[PDB]
């Protein structure tokens, strides 16, 4: 997945 | 004379498909680029036309209100839109017709007119699709690489680049843009947009522009606002449908919003509707790839920083993908042909709607931010500062540059004709 920093 | 009694008109799809780079299309319809000329024989049921007898007129039109000021209707006699007569053989007449390199894209009913100086009889000769056409000249998505043209938009199977900077990973995607139905599919996209609801005319017109088509899509690829492709969901909690990850191809995707009627797929993450954007432009003709930016920034009060508080907040992201699109920009001035970026990952309203492009990739390299359409966004998505806010124990706050996190970095896409990554950060930002 995208994950947020 | 008798009046011309038309048995049939075959449309030459094994010969058409091969010459318009279409054949996998052309299993069952014709389907053509525009710019270029495709064959037709009709075949009479009794005397074949006399050049000195008959007069045949031609009618093309697309969508539900043609006409010839919109360029969604052409009529043309047998002698940009033209006819002409190749050969003629016992009960059948070999035509080739020719279309304008600027013609809407879409699926055309052609008609015929025949006339021996009374009243006209029309048949139906039948349809085709028109679509974009990368290896003409004169027209706008025209790319003068026949490798570059093989890989942007012929080649059905590619990578995507996931992962984070320090640990770049990939899939295979299997964007399955000639699979059978996908085209139709990509219509029924088009004519379900807000645009076409609510002007089906003018959208149909419109869509003579790889700009225009190129911004639908990107809007109408997530659900958000419309009746788009995937629905966005990123708490990892996908039981309810098919998790981001599950994903392989984008045919898989397209065929099951068709199936429920237009309705929304889940789910989706960013490289999902990437490629979906990808498999829909590809097929309407239109060379494009999709590219992953790591540390990728979303900017949400436009000021080109990406500000976090912290203790003695906007996000960076491991990685986001978008497409680029390959085009002229007469809307623009001068130079700014050539890849254009485009985002269906739904992140900021674009004038109310979540859209995002086409921006030179030009434009957001050179630091041109009022180019249109959403040059600041991207800009700041490979190119922000990163900002920290400290509070300090005497209750200040120290505003420092954050060089840890750089944002926008080994921005990539698949090489052209072979299985490895080619980074592209070069175009996005100069170095420092
Ligand atoms: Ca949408
Ligand atoms: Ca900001």
């Amino acid at each position: 997945p995208a994950x947020p920093f | 004379a008798e009046e011309l009694v038309l048995e049939r008109c075959d449309l030459e799809l094994e010969t058409n498909g091969r010459d318009h780079h279409t054949a996998d299309l052309c299993r069952e319809k014709l389907v053509v680029r525009r710019g270029q000329p495709f064959w037709l024989t009709l075949h009479f049921e009794g005397r074949n036309y006399e050049a000195s007898v008959d007069s045949l007129t031609f009618s093309v039109v697309t969508g539900p209100a043609p006409s010839q000021e919109a360029g969604t209707k052409a009529r043309f006699p047998l002698r940009d839109w033209t006819a002409t007569v190749v050969d003629q053989q016992d009960c059948t007449l070999s035509l080739q017709l020719t279309t304008p390199a600027n013609a809407p894209i879409g699926l055309y009913r052609l008609s015929l007119e025949a006339s021996t100086g009374y009243q006209g009889s029309s048949f139906v000769l039948g349809h085709f699709i028109l679509l974009f056409n990368a290896w003409c000249p004169a027209d706008a998505v025209y790319l003068d690489s026949e490798e570059e043209r093989q890989e942007y938009v012929l080649t059905q199977q590619g990578f995507i680049y996931q992962g984070s900077a320090k640990f770049i990973k990939n899939i295979p995607w299997n964007f399955g843009q000639f699979e059978d139905g996908i085209l139709d599919i990509c219509l029924i996209l088009l004519d379900v947009n807000p645009k076409f609801l609510k002007n089906a005319g003018r959208d149909c017109s419109r869509r003579s522009s790889p700009v225009y088509v190129g911004r639908v899509v990107s809007g109408m690829v997530n659900c958000n606002d419309d009746q788009g492709v995937l629905l966005g969901r990123w708490d990892n909690n996908y039981g309810d449908g098919v998790s981001p990850m599950s994903w392989i191809g984008s045919v898989d995707i397209l065929r099951r919003w068709k199936n429920h009627g237009c309705q929304r797929v889940k789910y989706g993450q960013c490289w999902v509707f990437a490629a979906v954007a990808c498999t829909v432009l590809r097929c309407l003709g239109i060379p494009t790839r999709v590219v992953t930016n790591y540390n990728s920034a979303h900017d949400q009060n436009s000021n080109l920083l990406i500000e976090y508080f912290r203790n003695e907040s906007e996000m960076i992201w491991n990685f986001h993908c978008w497409v680029e699109s390959w085009m002229t920009r007469p809307d623009l001035q001068p130079g700014y042909e050539g890849w254009q970026a485009l985002d269906p990952t739904p992140q900021e309203k674009s004038e109310g709607t979540y859209c995002c492009g086409p921006v030179p990739v030009r434009a957001i390299k050179e630091g041109d931010l009022s180019t249109k359409y959403d040059a600041p966004f991207v800009f700041a998505e490979v190119n922000a500062d990163v900002v920290d806010w400290i509070q300090q124990d005497d209750g200040s706050v120290h505003k420092s540059i954050n060089r840890s996190l750089i944002v926008g970095l080994k921005i990539s896409t698949k090489s052209v004709g072979r299985d490895e990554r080619e980074d592209i950060t070069h175009t996005y930002k100069y170095p420092e």
